[PDB]
């Protein structure tokens, strides 16, 4: 139960595989960019407005 | 016919991120199904007189 995801998630650049399906997450960031090592994300379900 | 490597092959997911075992045009329903014990989902295509 995540409603939003904190920027602070992001300010880490290591993430590979972000799990973040099936949540309430309102809206992905744009800061998700700023990610480089992220080779896969699970984004189906959830409340995700827009990519 | 259906041993459980073919299972095994035909393990997949769907639309609700749930492990589907995507069964077309059966004759019934095999016990090897039943075998697999980390199923999340069930998928039965026009196999009727099925018990």
């Amino acid at each position: 139960r995540i409603e939003a995801l904190p920027p602070e998630l992001f300010q880490c650049r290591k993430l590979r595989a972000l799990h973040l399906g099936n949540n309430v997450l309102q809206s992905l960031p744009s800061r998700v960019g700023e990610l480089t090592n992220l080779t896969q994300i699970e984004l189906r379900g959830n409340r995700l407005e827009c990519l | 016919e259906w041993t459980p490597d073919k299972l095994r092959q035909k393990l997949q997911t769907n639309a609700h991120n749930r492990l589907e075992l995507p069964l077309i045009m059966l004759s019934g329903l095999p016990d090897t199904v039943f075998e697999i014990t980390e199923l999340q989902s069930l998928k039965l295509e026009i196999i009727k007189n099925v018990m």
